[PDB]
């Protein structure tokens, strides 16, 4: 109310207050455009150690989907490299990545061969591919090329045998030994022990390796000096002790001073023998002392063995981050902005 | 070898099997078949079977109408041959077709019951 | 299936003849068929297996060749004996096709 | 159960009959084409310029296949 | 005068600075709280990130180890295999344990002329059939093994193989096999198959073969020779018989069996009579003897193909749209130094 | 101006500056434009890097996180279980029956139970162990039922009927001219001589050996006095026969035998010592500690087996490399605590400045 | 130095003696069960919509397994 | 096509001839020393406390080689 | 270990008898036995090998069965020459238990 | 066969090996073993051995009281037997347990040295 | 190449003398090398194959040793028929050189 | 065997080949080698060949001098030898150095054209 004295003193406090309001601005605006160079730290950060640093694993991991992957879909090419590395040219048996199942019976069933034999080669499947062979004959980068090989038959069903021949009482031994096939007015014989394969009712042998012979040999089991034939034969005087083992039974050649026992596992003892030729089966006797050779006939029975694991689980973690009501609260800065305007324009309305 | 049954009467409303039984001979690893004939019309094949492991086949055109069994215990195979007609009035013919067996049956003259 | 067609139905000739008589197929069926015989109320017959095998208790007079979709059958020297009537059968794949059968007769 | 077999005291020798057989006479032989497949080569700097997984296992295979064409 | 003029605006710009320092309120908080809202994505990259990326950056980085172990020594893998199944002695003699190029060299190491030496590089298939491996010493970072190759005594002695067939009382031949020129003598192996199979040169063991005078290239002739008791089977009761040989067959057909040659294009060329015969085959394929057909050429089948195509490998690169951001930046950056003609002319006012 | 009672000449002194301070608050107010508006923005800034974490960075790195891992069960896969790895690959060639028994299909412990196992006397079981690589040769395995959580298959070892008798390979050589035909494996047995026709059904080692005995044949003891007596009327024995000709040679393992007659000539040597001798029409042996190399006619012999040289192949370990992640934050985040400590001194003229109420 | 040898100039023949055998005359046998592990299947969405490594080769061991079944009758 | 062959009548034979040959007659034995490469122990914390291919592969080959060196005496 | 328990230690019975004697086990041992005779001031022999096997010089009347954990030792017409001791031992795993041992009496 | 020394006299403060040769066998491939017996405690095993490649076993409750060696050059085993007193004094038996050889010793008459 | 080194040109001794000739190399050749004769306006001869085998047709007083790099040509009991001219030849890897060349000669 | 051509004269201007026939042999497998004598320098090494596959060698220093050719058909080789002068005249051998044929060709007496 003192017109000099009064109406400037707050004026010389507001006026220091307004350099304060514009010494504010080196508290503001300082701390703001420093933290635009913290932000610009984070950018330099992501820009070298982040970005530069991913994409190169996106090409380097991906190799391995390709080299895995070339293990993978193309396995049945990477097999049969590894055979005609070591089985040099010829492999036997053909395997089931060399040629798999079904082109198997396609083959069978391309050949100009008798339905009534094309049957029983899809019966035994396993046995063939035993006497089936494969050549390797050009192999190149992106050629593959080789030569499958398959046997051809020429009689079905004649039926067979094999021998166990043991010494009789002068106290001689027999000779012959061997595979039996009926055959056109004939009798095949097979001399060698393992041309032929192994199954329970069938066997295939080879042709060019083979003797044949006229039916009258069956006579050869009565009559030793048959008229017939020539019944072969290996001599001696001096005895010798034997015993053969077959497949369904044991032969016995026992004499003299030679001791010899037939046996059975739950039953001990059943007999001994005397000097002379006998005949055993299988079903009631399993071990047979010949002299101090215990021998079996009944395989031996052994026991179960179990190596065991258990399956393995998968784990990882998924990625996050809570964005929303870190949005809002940048919202609410959002908001702070415009309301400010509200202390802004109020503010400059005093230019009119 | 092979022996087939005797004449035979279709009716509408009837299915009946016949029998054709294997005459002494190597039989449960061997094929069989069926052929029909009509005059006219001539020679039809029908079927094939294998017996006692059960490999049955169909001609499509015929499948519908019958159905394909066997013994293998008495070596005899049986055909349901369900309710037809004149038409299908035929001998029928129990057949292998082997190399070791060519053989044929004794037919089966079959028509209509009336 | 495979379509067979033959060249007629009947013949004629004299006796002691060489006929050759093909039937032919749709397709190459590799070798798989058979020739045969037909007697009037009488059982067939087969004669020429695989297309190339002549079966057992059966006369050197009757010949056959063929590999592709044609097949010839050649009989040579007929006799009053050998009037049967004749057809094909195909015989490699399921279904199994005849031929159009033919009846052999002379002089007419 | 069809299968068995018999004794000889004539000679002491034997007999397991019961069988019945097949023997070879021929062969069959044909043919097979099996191709690969295979990929390209990548174009792009990855972590390490030593692993060479699209180069140093590639030529391995045809390293194998330097190899067994030599066996002719 | 005008006492209430200038006090009125006075009174007006006095809550204006109020309210100046009611924005800053507005102005200082949010900004403030941004401090935390960056601090919150510095938090962010603190566990989530960096300690994320660099725990695979050893982890993944264990398979190139893995591969590479099975990529770079994977000569010594294969060899390791076929020992824990052979089972100590290998046969035949692998590619990987021995690489060709040491076939050469240990070929040109041996005190052996060089007349064997360029036919063992000629043969280089069939010499691996007949070399071996055996497993001396392995350990951890130690493996010695032994190979073991064949020398040769003879070179290009010629030979044959007989198919014998039995002749008409009608008789049968005994002796098959293989016949070597030797030093006054006739090398003969007894067993089928001691010797290798190849269109022009066979090799065969010598601890295994017998030996015979030059004479019995005269058995073919006589039966009953004075000069060598050519070998024999006594036989009354008659045979029938057929032998297929490689380039040929022998037949030995008689009686009331039924034989015949035959043709796969022109079908049945022949058949034939009591006795002994030859046939070649290069008309002849299918011989019937009885119920048995034979095959002398061997049987063509087809072609056959499995095929596939390649594959392609994809990804995506990473990427930042940086610089008009970092302009908009450069655009806030003048906005702070233009703030300054705001603050140093309004501060003219001290003087 | 001049203003009566209103502080006269003082009125430029007055609200001069008043009109000076009044554009100076107007451009303190137009100085917030330039604050206020570049820091809202710089919000839109750092949303901008917070939609390049949403999408480009944040959900990329999982989808390797279960793309990756799958690697760590394929190779796994083939690492733990690998056992069964092999033994599937056999069966895929050798077809059902597989010879000899490996090292993965019977991993060698398993062995060692199954012999001490069976219901055979410790005399065999202790032999056994002993030769455990032949018998390997000898065993055999046979796949029984193969599923898919099923692998069984028959584990199949030889039974043993005599040991420790006595044995020796023949050699046997033409002698003037006639020649034998007699040449196998020998055995001692139980009123008996085991005899083995066939060359190799019997194994290879340095005192033992091992043979089948359906494929042999039994003879009386006196037929080692067919070495002797050529025509012995107790047991004659077989020879074949050839009238005055035929040269040869039998190389055995441990030495060698001649039959070197007529015109051709032959020649006992040493790699070190040259020529030893030469020799006659007849039968005759040597031995093969001095003799390493035999001429018969143009055909040389060795007897010492032939030395070669050793060979290397070499390689050196490799190094794997990286490099980690890092930081520097703390004085990053201590200049931030800067910018944090000029928030609240900020405080110190905005309270001072506010206090002008009262 | 026990294994030695010695001759017959009465037969040219040889022995190689020194030795001391065995002879097979049965057969032990036994049974192995051997069984196996495996894993699960994942289910999240990785990078690439065709890598099929949980599939593509688990089905491959099932691709074998199809085969040697039909090895036996 | 200078490999022939013939045949005889007089005693049923025949003779493929046209080859020329050679017969082993000794051995030749020699040495190969092949070593092998390797890697070091890796010291870092990675994902998975579990996966081991640093060590569960590596002794899987010395596990092999403790079976075969119990295959010689 | 395992135990072995025979029924007692004295016997009586006429001479020319057949005389059963069991010593029985804790746990099935395959076989892996054998039985023994003993004289006093001699040496003991073994008689029934693999629990199956008569050794070499030794009298046929002497039997022996038994699979399990249990064993029979059967001996048949003993005479005046054959009264000794006998007993048994474990011969399959180590240690080795014998059996109680039994002592062969008659008419007391 | 075998043959095995005579007596003996232990001693508070004494080990001693006994002599057992191998009479005229092949012997470096087959095992050996002891057995010791008192009467009214009967027979008792000792242990097992092989020669020429030294497997070695015990029995555990007498493990300590001794000690397994041999010669295979003369082909005599020894047993170094521990300070012992008169309830350990028995009769000692050298004995191989072969399906070849089921011997046994002369036996060796052990007592305390007083 | 690798270099062969012979001691002199000529000989003198007696007749039906023994007379040892070497010739060195500079490097270990496994054996592979051979000597000859040589007679003038005649064509050599070779004599010592892989330097151990007297060849067909050539008299049993002609030996020779060495495995080395030095191998010994050792001729005994020498005759007037014999008089030529004598040398080696390396044989075993290209080039082949020669060695210096031996008249042989008695009494001077 | 073999069989040599006769003498030659060689011209500063010319080239020219030799030929040597193998006289009834089997010749396919196996090598030929040439060497050269002059005296007062003695016996020197030319080359080696094998027909049939063509591998050539040279004596390195001699190597430009000539070329190496052959027939396989009539058995016959060839050396184009170039212009030369009097310090090469010499006597020149087709030999085999074969252990089943050491041979030696008839010598090739050439001097100049003059
Ligand atoms: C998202 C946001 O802030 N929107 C506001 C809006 O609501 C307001 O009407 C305008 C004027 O004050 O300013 C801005
Ligand atoms: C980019 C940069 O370093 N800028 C600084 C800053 O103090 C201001 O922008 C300029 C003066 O105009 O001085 C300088
Ligand atoms: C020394 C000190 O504590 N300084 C400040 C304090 O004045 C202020 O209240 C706080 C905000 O929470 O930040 C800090
Ligand atoms: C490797 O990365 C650098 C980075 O700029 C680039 O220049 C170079 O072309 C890259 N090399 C390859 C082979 O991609
Ligand atoms: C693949 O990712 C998309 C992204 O949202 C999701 O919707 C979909 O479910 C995912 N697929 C699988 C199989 O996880
Ligand atoms: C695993 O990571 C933690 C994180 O701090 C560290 O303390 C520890 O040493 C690491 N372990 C290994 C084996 O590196």
């Amino acid at each position: 109310v003192s017109k000099v004295l009064h109406l400037e003193g707050e004026v010389n406090k507001i006026k220091s207050a307004l350099l304060s309001t514009n010494k504010a601005v080196v508290s503001l605006s300082n701390g703001v455009s420093v933290l635009t160079s913290k932000v610009l730290d984070l950018k330099n950060y992501i820009d070298k150690q982040l970005l530069p640093i991913v994409n190169k694993q996106s090409c380097s991991i991906s190799n391995i989907e390709t080299v895995i992957e070339f293990q993978q879909k193309n396995n049945r090419l990477l097999e049969i490299t590894r055979e005609f590395s070591v089985n040099a040219g010829v492999t036997t048996p053909v395997s089931t990545y060399m040629l798999t199942n079904s082109e198997l019976l396609s083959l069978i069933n391309d050949m100009p061969i008798t339905n009534d034999q094309k049957k029983l080669m899809s019966n035994n499947v396993q046995i063939v591919r035993q006497q089936s062979y494969s050549i390797m004959s050009i192999i190149k980068e992106e050629v593959l090329a080789y030569v499958v090989q398959l046997p051809l038959y020429g009689v079905i069903d004649t039926p067979c045998w094999k021998l166990h021949t043991s010494p009789l009482c002068i106290c001689l031994t027999r000779t012959d030994r061997g595979w039996y096939c009926d055959n056109a007015g004939s009798v095949s014989f097979f001399p060698q022990a393992e041309t032929c394969k192994v199954q329970s009712n069938r066997v295939f042998c080879d042709t060019m390796n083979s003797l044949t012979l006229p039916s009258e040999v069956n006579l050869c089991n009565v009559d030793i000096f048959n008229p017939k034939y020539d019944c072969k034969i290996m001599t001696s005087k001096t005895d010798v002790s034997s015993s053969v083992i077959t497949s369904l039974g044991a032969i016995v050649s026992c004499y003299g001073k030679t001791k010899c026992t037939a046996s059975n596992k739950n039953r001990g003892i059943i007999k001994t023998f005397s000097n002379g030729c006998d005949y055993v089966s299988n079903k009631g006797v399993d071990t047979v002392s010949v002299g101090n050779t215990l021998y079996y006939v009944n395989k031996q029975e052994g026991k179960s063995l179990y190596v065991k694991g258990e399956p393995i689980i998968n784990f990882y973690d998924p990625l996050v981050f809570p964005s929303d009501e870190f949005d809002a609260s940048i919202s609410q800065v959002n908001e702070k902005i415009n309301q400010s305007l509200a202390f802004i324009r109020k503010s400059d309305e005093l230019l009119h | 070898q092979l022996q087939q049954s005797g004449p035979e009467l279709v009716k509408p409303g009837a299915s009946v099997k016949i029998s054709c039984k294997a005459s002494g001979y190597a039989f449960s690893n061997s094929w069989m078949s069926w052929v029909k004939q009509r005059p006219g019309k001539g020679l039809e094949w029908i079927g094939r079977l294998f017996p006692a492991d059960g490999d049955i086949t169909y001609n499509g055109h015929f499948k519908d109408k019958a159905a394909l069994t066997a013994d293998k215990s008495s070596n005899t195979a049986y055909i349901q041959l369900s309710s037809l007609t004149s038409e299908d009035s035929a001998v029928y013919f129990c057949a292998r077709m082997d190399n070791s067996e060519v053989f044929w049956g004794q037919g089966t003259l079959v028509t209509v019951s009336a | 299936d495979i379509l067979l067609t033959q060249s007629q139905k009947f013949m004629s000739t004299s006796v002691g003849d060489r006929v050759s008589i093909t039937c032919k197929a749709s397709q190459n069926v590799r070798t798989g068929v058979s020739w045969y015989q037909r007697k009037p109320g009488q059982s067939p017959k087969a004669l020429i297996y695989l297309a190339s095998n002549r079966h057992t208790g059966v006369p050197d007079r009757f010949t056959g060749r063929g590999s592709g979709t044609d097949f010839t059958l050649t009989i040579s020297e007929v006799q009053s004996e050998d009037l049967a009537d004749y057809f094909c059968l195909q015989h490699w794949t399921v279904p199994y096709t005849f031929g159009g059968g033919t009846k052999l007769e002379i002089k007419r």
